[PDB]
């Protein structure tokens, strides 16, 4: 959706996202190590390690710290938050690739790109482990499946993965039938890095720019020094297989796995990112925007966001579906992410994507709207503009791949997109790739209509009807003369106060708070391009407010309930088991304590008994009296 | 978390404070993080209540003191982020940035002879000007409503007249805390029956130095104009 930031510049050989924070700490081999917490578009640190140049980042694994390896030759643990260096060792012949933090006497590993890599005890003083197996120049090393278990690429065109042992290398076995490592059909080549026979997988392919590992299995995705960026599984170990990652012009430098998706991400030296699948795999498409020369790729193992290195610069991008889709059912907030998973109502402990049978940021939603009952919901999902897409529709009962034609709260069918309209039971299906008017009496409804075919406005987006009409314009199911059309405005969508009656409004930026239908009660507005604010009902009006949490207003009141925790944005109400969200994580499930409700009303009866009994208390947060303590 | 803290500012004279609801409510003093000074604008903040325990089911006080005629620190606005620290029981905490900056309080009304005035309009920093049409109200209460909000002068009048009209062009003067005279002439339409002024297609003319904060001004200012939810 959109990348935040961007200058071209630093020739960058190894990178790291961080699976924490949205950092992005980087290596040039301009001899430099860069942590920039990437959030605030702000670089805490920066230190060339050395006049010569650095390859190699790598994880501590803890929270903030970087373990660094320069042409110096030397493992470093500089935590930039406490921006101190935790235990010095230098390094052998070459630079430090990855690093490993264990403790049963708080014990360490280092990684390293060159001859061995050495595993050492500080507390009862003995020898947890030997590696030797590596030469010189170490371009990317790995973690395996067991974190401790591991792989290594080399610019001496091997590959290395190693056994440990807590008094050096060793494995016991006898149990297997055949392997995929090297056992059936295919199969790529040792290397030589090392001398014992675990694998040294041959890293020529002019040398190998890149390994990355497939946690519990052996997949190895990579970056080569040719134009074949070869893929092989040893999971399997296909054929064309040998198969030579192409560009159209030279090069693949590297093509890489992201944890989550099922997907290769290519990039290389025409100018050029090239899109490859992975699910079905096939190359997608290039996509072409300069540097004719790059070295890493990277997705977030946060997957915050996503990123591509290269020489003569750098590009972050941000994704969003700026603002997307929900349905409610018993004290549940239903998402469809902008960005993010689930969170879809509870929570539990830091942040909670809702993973439930009701599915809901996840699929690839056109549209997603409650179709009543504590027990249904109906969804169009292959998204996008086709000549038209599938709806299958669930039940909360038990969500499917495609729920049941059978059962009338699973059907699905075909149809593009689907969308509410004004005069509240029409109701607009696409089922075309274009007008369809969709009307029932019913809310479980998937019904089709081409008469209001009505044009003028060629198939894309509003719902209430705006194709940006900048106006709710209310219809039944043909008609070639309006009813009436409202000047006011949407999100593009219109908030209904659960199922399909909500004059409680949304507005992209701004949203307005009506009762059903224009009567403009009051109007919100705020500017901060981001967040929510919630009504139970019909305008309830919630508002988050910081690390408080707060009641807008009610009867004559305005209150704080209980207070928020950290960004928070009121989405709606769901119940009384509150629920809460920033967006789509740092959320909540929530014991309630209204504030202000009881309030006017109380205070309209002169009533105090339960604030007192509450015994709660302020006054002044910066103030607080002022609501009408003040006054 | 039991631990709720809730905080706000309160810019009290001079000083923009900081109220700091820490509340822990906490099962105890539980262990607290880590906070860090700085340099800011003309300011500096400077103060830390010392402890870090996040005392239990307790309710605590924390100021700022804020130093505010100190450190310069040139990230406009404020808008600066800022460390409360993840620190000692936090494994997080609020980074954060501020917003929450402005302009139209902080520059005080100041004052010029006419004709120097005129030639001194024109002679100024010329590059910014920001529009003023549109409210709810007339440029008496309008204007006094403005006025009092950023604080700020409108040099002379001439009858003629605001009133029947009038048909008057309200020039305008200020200067800050930090020192910088802004300049303004604004020519406007105003109120009265089937006559005119119930927007105005006025050309405010905003004259600040850098053009950044003037212009800047010249919205903040725009924001000032009217009265609507933040």
């Amino acid at each position: 959706m959109l990348t935040k930031f961007e200058t071209k510049s630093a020739r960058v050989k190894g990178l790291s996202f961080h699976p924490k924070r949205p950092w992005i700490l980087t290596s040039l081999h301009n001899g430099v190590i860069q942590l920039w917490d990437y959030r605030m578009c702000t670089l805490i640190d920066k230190f060339d390690e050395h006049d010569g140049p650095v390859r190699g980042i790598d994880f501590h694994k803890q929270q903030p710290l970087f373990v660094s390896g320069g042409d110096d030759y030397k493992i470093k643990v500089w935590n930039y938050k406490l921006r101190r260096c935790l235990f010095t060792l230098l390094g052998h012949l070459d630079y430090i690739r990855t690093t490993f933090f264990h403790h049963e006497y708080p014990w360490i590993l280092s990684a390293s790109d060159d001859q061995t890599i050495r595993v050492w005890n500080w507390q009862s003083r003995t020898c947890v482990c030997v590696l030797t197996g590596h030469n010189h120049y170490v371009m990317c090393a790995q973690f395996h499946p067991s974190e401790d278990l591991v792989v290594s690429a080399s610019l001496d065109q091997t590959v290395r993965v190693w056994d440990i042992s807590g008094l050096r290398k060793k494995n016991l076995s006898p149990g297997a039938v055949e392997s995929d490592v090297r056992g059936i059909t295919g199969v790529d080549l040792f290397g030589t890095t090392d001398a014992v026979v675990k694998h040294v997988l041959e890293g020529h392919d002019r040398g190998v720019n890149w390994a990355a590992f497939h946690p519990t299995m052996p997949l190895i995705v990579s970056g080569a020094d040719d134009r074949q960026v070869k893929i092989w599984r040893m999971n399997e170990s296909k054929a064309w297989e040998v198969d030579t990652c192409r560009g159209h012009y030279n090069n693949v430098s590297c093509a890489v796995f992201h944890p989550r998706q099922e997907l290769i991400l290519s990039n290389s030296e025409d100018k050029s990112i090239r899109v490859w699948d992975m699910s079905k795999r096939t190359g997608v498409q290039t996509f072409r925007r300069d540097h004719d020369r790059f070295w890493v790729l990277a997705a977030h193992p946060n997957l915050n966001l996503f990123a591509a290195g290269h020489d003569g610069g750098m590009i972050v991008f941000k994704l969003e579906r700026e603002r997307p889709a929900y349905a409610v059912h018993g004290n549940m907030l239903h998402y469809v992410k902008d960005r993010f998973l689930r969170q879809l109502d509870f929570n539990s402990s830091k942040d909670v994507a809702v993973m439930q049978l009701r599915s809901g940021s996840k699929f690839p939603v056109f549209n997603m709207s409650y179709n009543p009952a504590e027990n249904a919901v109906l969804l169009c999902t292959r998204a996008s503009n086709l000549e038209n897409s599938t709806y299958d529709l669930y039940t909360i009962p038990k969500d499917a791949d495609s729920q049941n034609p059978d059962a009338p709260e699973g059907k699905r069918s075909s149809g593009l997109t689907a969308v509410w309209v004004a005069r509240n039971r029409f109701a607009v299906l696409d089922r075309m790739h274009s007008l369809l008017i969709k009307n029932l009496k019913n809310e479980i409804t998937k019904k089709i209509q081409v008469p209001n075919c009505d044009e003028i406005f060629y198939a894309g987006t509003g719902n209430l009807l705006l194709r940006d009409a900048d106006s709710i314009t209310l219809f039944d199911v043909q008609q070639k003369r309006t009813l009436a059309s409202v000047k006011i405005s949407k999100v593009k969508y219109v908030i209904w106060s659960a199922d399909m009656s909500h004059v409680a409004l949304l507005a992209k930026h701004a949203i307005v708070i009506c009762n059903r239908k224009l009567d403009a009660l009051c109007n919100i507005h705020e500017n901060i391009r981001v967040k929510s604010g919630a009504w139970d009902e019909s305008g309830v009006f919630i508002y988050t407010t910081s690390n408080h949490i707060k009641y807008a207003v009610t009867t004559g009141d305005h209150g704080i309930i209980r207070t928020l925790d950290l960004p928070i944005y009121v989405t709606r109400v769901k119940g009384n088991n509150v629920y809460c969200l920033d967006r789509e994580c740092r959320p909540r499930v929530l014991t309630i304590d209204p504030t202000e409700f009881k309030f006017k009303l109380a205070l309209i009866n002169r009533k105090y008994d339960e604030v007192l009994h509450m015994v709660r208390n302020a006054k002044l947060v910066g103030q607080s009296i002022i609501a009408y303590l003040q006054k | 978390d039991p631990v709720y803290a809730e905080a706000y500012v309160h810019v009290n004279q001079y000083d923009i404070v900081l109220d700091v609801l820490v509340v822990n409510q906490t099962s105890d003093t539980l262990q607290n993080c880590t906070l860090e000074l700085a340099t800011l604008g003309d300011l500096k903040l400077v103060e830390k209540p010392s402890p870090l325990t996040l005392a239990p089911h307790d309710f605590a006080n924390i100021k700022a003191n804020v130093k505010v005629a100190s450190t310069e620190n040139g990230i406009i606005f404020g808008n600066i982020v800022y460390d409360v620290s993840g620190a000692a029981s936090d494994r997080n905490c609020v980074v954060l940035s501020d917003i929450h900056i402005d302009i139209m309080d902080y520059i005080q009304p100041a004052t010029c002879t006419d004709a120097e005035f005129r030639q001194m309009w024109a002679e100024f920093e010329w590059e910014n000007k920001v529009t003023v049409n549109t409210n709810m109200t007339d440029l008496n209460d309008y204007l006094q409503h403005i006025l009092k909000s950023t604080n700020m002068k409108c040099l002379t009048p001439e009858k003629a007249l605001s009133g029947y009209c009038g048909f008057m062009a309200a020039n305008l003067y200020a200067r800050s805390i930090f020192g910088e005279d802004a300049l303004a002439n604004v020519s406007i339409e105003k109120p009265v029956h089937q006559g005119p002024d119930a927007a105005v297609t006025g050309h405010i003319r905003i004259r600040a130095k850098s053009q950044g904060m003037a212009l800047s001004l010249g919205d903040k200012i725009n924001l000032s104009q009217k009265k609507t939810s933040l």
